[PDB]
């Protein structure tokens, strides 16, 4: 299921978790021009041991 | 007859002006939008030669 | 205390002159605050604190501008009077241009 | 229209207007003037608000 | 009171307050008339009369003379 949560946040940006199971930490009703700078926080636990920082600040 | 010419002239060009003045006073509010101001009075007579004194309120 | 020598007390500070030398004036200042008494335009201390720091801004004193926020904190946190919106309003309506002003006072 | 800038493509035309900063009496004309030149639409994201503050406070001096 | 003494130190430095307002501001006034203003401010009054008042009294000081 995470090879189904990095294989679309890589190519279209979509996701959907209701239960934070990947590190995108979103704030709500953030369609403007504040989304290029909110909406995403890099989650420090959600990140998986065999990736590394770079390609988890590259993917959001 | 100049009573039922001249001084009804000067009745109706008295209120004319009233009008006119009350006109440009209620469109100066309203923000080619204040070309309707400028061409009313493109030479600049008959527009705001009073400012209307403010009361010691 | 009663309003009317109250306002007497103020046609002396303004005035150099005495009471006993000038009761003339102070009748023309009952014919002005009387039947004005009450806000003859809406109240806002918001809108009027945001106009003195416009103006500090106008200066580029923009960090006495955040300073003055404190200035009208304190008149919140004693909260006797009621009546903020009015003395910053007066020193407002009051205002000239320094061109700059140096060596703050308060607290 | 008398000088020439009316070569510019009117969209920065469009974007700029004059600001005013305060009536305040006792304060002469140069001194409540500038432009405010205001950015909308996706291109404002690299120009914040904090950057045309700055950008005030250059043409004040 | 204590209370009611307390403040009397803590409205004697919001007039020092104001008066840094009125210097940034560049209004000529003191401590000691702003003082008869925020007593008058209690009863309530008009800032708008005390502006119309401090513009003819200092222009009608040499209409006393």
């Amino acid at each position: 299921p995470v090879l189904s949560f990095l294989y679309r946040w890589i190519y279209d940006g979509e996701l959907e978790d209701t239960y934070h199971e990947f590190f995108v930490a979103s704030d709500p009703t953030v369609k403007t021009d504040r989304l290029w700078h909110d909406k995403y926080t890099l989650r420090k636990s959600m990140i998986p041991s065999f990736m590394t920082m770079d390609q988890s600040r590259k993917v959001l | 007859l100049v009573s039922g010419f001249e001084a009804t002239i000067n009745k109706f060009d008295k209120n004319f002006s009233a009008h006119l003045l009350d006109l440009l006073a209620r469109l100066s509010i309203y923000s080619g939008m204040a070309s309707v101001i400028s061409r009313l009075d493109f030479n600049g007579f008959y527009t705001e030669r009073l400012e209307r004194l403010s009361a010691e309120r | 205390k009663s309003p009317n020598v109250l306002l007497q007390n103020l046609c002396c500070r303004i005035l150099g002159r005495s009471e006993a030398d000038v009761a003339q004036q102070f009748q023309y200042a009952v014919r002005v605050i009387g039947s004005n008494f009450a806000p003859t335009v809406e109240r806002d201390e918001f809108l009027v604190a945001e106009k003195i720091k416009k103006e500090l801004i106008r200066q580029r004193r923009e960090a006495d501008a955040a300073l003055f926020s404190e200035l009208h904190r304190k008149l919140h946190s004693q909260g006797v009077l009621k009546n903020k919106w009015s003395i910053l309003y007066l020193l407002l309506s009051l205002s000239e241009d320094p061109r700059r002003q140096p060596s703050k006072v308060s607290s | 229209r008398a000088t020439n800038a009316q070569f510019d493509s009117p969209e920065i035309l469009r974007r700029l207007d004059v600001r005013l900063l305060e009536v305040s009496p006792g304060d002469t004309g140069w001194d409540v003037f500038s432009l405010d030149y205001h950015v909308d639409g996706p291109i404002a994201t690299v120009f914040t608000r904090e950057c045309m503050s700055h950008y005030l406070r250059v043409f004040n001096f | 009171a204590a209370a009611a003494a307390a403040n009397l130190n803590a409205v004697r430095e919001t007039m020092d307050v104001l008066l840094e307002i009125s210097r940034i501001l560049n209004t000529g006034l003191d401590m000691e008339t702003l003082s008869i203003c925020v007593r008058l401010c209690e009863q309530g009054i008009n800032p708008e009369a005390l502006s119309s008042v401090i513009k003819e009294l200092r222009k009608a000081t040499e209409a006393l003379k």
